[PDB]
RNA sequence: GCGGGGUGGAGCAGCCUGGUAGCUCGUCGGGCUCAUAACCCGAAGAUCGUCGGUUCAAAUCCGGCCCCCGCUACCA
């Protein structure tokens, strides 16, 4: 029987509306990423979800149907137990435009990407540009392109869109991102899809040397309605680890965490605690290694953490130090066109006192600029962001008709 | 690398839209004969070392598996009583918690024996016996 | 936690303290006025969500159930 190994790789599942995204993660895992009632009741992706699975290959059978993700080989007709490789998970993003910023969080976490295109929508849909440039600003050039729902669209139209998207590949960072045809519901060609994730998207070389940082994405009060005071568990903060690792009873701080009132003005309080639990899905590990969202509950009160309060915050070692600056400088190079836009106008350069949106790792902010230079800016924020490295990948947007569409790429010089 | 779409489509165009064996327990002399034990527990990946682990204690009678896979029991018993007895294996280790698919297997470990389900993968706290 | 609303074209009364299904805007008819609005009078309209128990006897005491629901959230 098959070992119990935490995921060592994340993959971004991004794409536009109705493309077959959540159904793709169902095709790979067997489970969906709609977890808040509104997500089902509206039938569209609003927030980022989670899903997990393994990978085993039958050394005897041919490719690729034997590439099944359970301790079995029966789909290729073999009796042998396949060779295990890993446990693989994903970041299921939205397609909507008022909801784009969210997936940007996940863009800083994924170690891969499977990007979908609609055979059954007019191509290129506007927001597809915004996903592609999201991957390009964050810089995960490792991409597997797929055309979806092929059961209603004929094989010639599939070929025409395949030529369109083979073209979409050439001329950019993605000259050789491949196209492997699958359908997310009927479980077709998903074996070749797993083979594609494997071959073309390998987990990076890990750096277990830098200060272990945990990038918050979600959090919950697991204390159920009716929880009496005897069995009170701490509030879980879930994310993914990128550099370092976490252990049982590690002394940490949540940064920034809470707001408190300080010195006649506003400020934040660094949230100190001891690590009490670290979960990967439905398996209990005592250590957390990089690759895949890692949920850590601690000795913190879940009132501070329930309902995605701290969204995107960072957490580091309680003997660490990170620059927390209320007003941050940015080297920003502006996009050449507005990518998710139905009609791509020009970029109107950013003038003083304007309002702009930032996503730093997973944390988000609104800000107004105070000193406008051509490439360098110093922007005053409504909350200081935690900049754990030099020139971190922030993603920046200006508001268009009520939809904050991106305007450039920025670097915080600390 | 233009062939990286053609054949994959050609075999994309070819995927478009187990039960309990009727165990017949017979008796001759003072033994128990069955028909399809090579494909009764081997339908659910159940070893011959592990399927005769709790049954030896629940019947208190010696016995072993054959080369074909059949299971011989020393004693006189009816047909529908072996299942009512071995319920503590048919429900305690080879079932699930939220699927009820019967397509499950057991694990062998150094601290407990888990229930790997090929429908969900739901386990329970139990100690092998 | 499981419980409530079950009733004229409607809006809700109306229980425990059992024998008029109760008052109001509405509906058609008649009065008053030179004529219209307001004001006075008369009839028509659910017959209580439904089986069942209590009960001489029930919206009125309640249960079984059919409908509408209703205070409520991913539980690493
Ligand atoms: N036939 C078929 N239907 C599919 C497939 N994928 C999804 N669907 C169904 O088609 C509808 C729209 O697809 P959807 O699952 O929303 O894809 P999505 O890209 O995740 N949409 P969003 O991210 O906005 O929530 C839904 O009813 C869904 O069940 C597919 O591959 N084939
Ligand atoms: C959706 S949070 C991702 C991992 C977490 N342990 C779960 O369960
Ligand atoms: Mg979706
Ligand atoms: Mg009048």
């Amino acid at each position: 029987a098959w070992p119990k190994v935490q995921p060592e790789v994340n993959i971004g599942v991004v794409g536009h509306v109705d493309h077959g995204k959540t159904t793709l993660v169902q095709a790979i895992t067997g489970i969906w990423t709609s977890k808040h009632s509104e997500e089902l009741k509206r039938g569209m992706t609003i927030k980022l979800g989670y899903a997990e699975t393994n990978i085993g290959v039958c050394e005897s059978c041919k490719k690729p149907e034997a590439y099944v993700t359970e301790p079995s080989c029966k789909s290729c007709g073999s009796d042998d137990e396949p060779k295990f490789l890993r446990r693989i998970s994903f970041i299921d993003a939205p397609g909507h435009e008022v909801l784009m910023a969210t997936m940007l969080s996940g863009a800083a976490l994924m170690d891969g990407a499977i990007l979908v295109v609609a055979a059954n929508e007019p191509f290129p849909q506007p927001q597809t540009r915004e996903h592609f440039v999201a991957l390009g600003i964050i810089g995960v050039k490792n991409l597997i392109i797929v055309q979806n729902k092929v059961d209603v669209v004929s094989k010639e139209e599939a070929l025409s869109q395949y030529r369109q998207i083979k073209q979409f590949t050439k001329g950019t960072w993605a000259e050789n991102v491949p196209i492997i045809p699958v359908s997310a519901l009927h479980k077709i060609n998903i074996d070749s899809l797993i083979e594609g994730i494997e071959e073309y998207i390998k987990t990076p070389y890990r750096d277990l040397s830098q200060k272990p940082v945990m990038l918050v994405i979600r959090s919950f009060d697991v204390n159920k309605p009716g929880t009496q005071f005897n069995e009170l568990k701490g509030g879980v903060i879930g994310g993914s680890i990128i550099q370092g690792l976490f252990k049982v009873d590690q002394e940490i701080k949540v940064l920034p965490g809470l707001r408190v009132e300080k010195q006649g003005k506003v400020s934040y309080e660094p949230i100190f605690t001891k690590i009490s639990s670290i979960r990967f899905g439905d398996e209990e590990f005592k250590e957390a290694k990089p690759g895949g969202l890692v949920a850590i509950g601690t000795y913190l009160d879940p009132s501070l953490t329930k309902a995605d309060n701290l969204l995107g915050s960072i957490i580091t070692l309680a003997d660490a130090e990170v620059p927390v600056l209320w007003n941050i400088r940015i080297k920003y190079n502006l996009l050449e066109r507005v990518v998710g836009a139905k009609e791509m106008l020009k970029v109107d350069p950013i003038r003083a006192k304007e309002t702009l949106m930032l996503s730093v790792g997973s944390s988000t902010t609104l800000g107004i600029v105070t000193s406008v230079k051509k490439d360098e800016i110093e922007v005053e924020l409504r909350r200081p962001v935690a900049v754990w490295s030099n020139n971190i990948r922030t993603v920046i947007s200006r508001q268009i008709a009520g939809r904050w569409r991106m305007i450039g790429w920025g670097l915080v010089e600390i | 690398s233009e062939k990286e779409y053609v054949e994959m489509l050609d075999r994309l165009y070819s995927k478009l839209p187990q039960s309990l064996p009727n165990m017949i327990i017979l008796n001759i002399g003072n033994t128990t004969i069955i028909r399809n034990f090579a494909e009764y527990c081997d339908r659910i990946r159940r070893e011959d070392k592990i399927c005769m682990k709790y049954l030896l204690k629940e019947l208190a009678a010696p016995g072993n598996v054959d080369d074909k896979g059949e299971l011989v029991i020393q004693g006189k018993f009816s047909s529908q009583v072996i299942n009512t007895l071995m319920e503590r294996f048919l429900k305690a280790y080879v079932e699930c918690s939220t699927c009820k698919s019967l397509d499950t297997i057991l694990k062998k470990e150094k601290k407990s024996w888990y229930i790997v389900c090929l429908a969900c993968g739901a386990q329970t706290p139990v100690k092998p016996l």
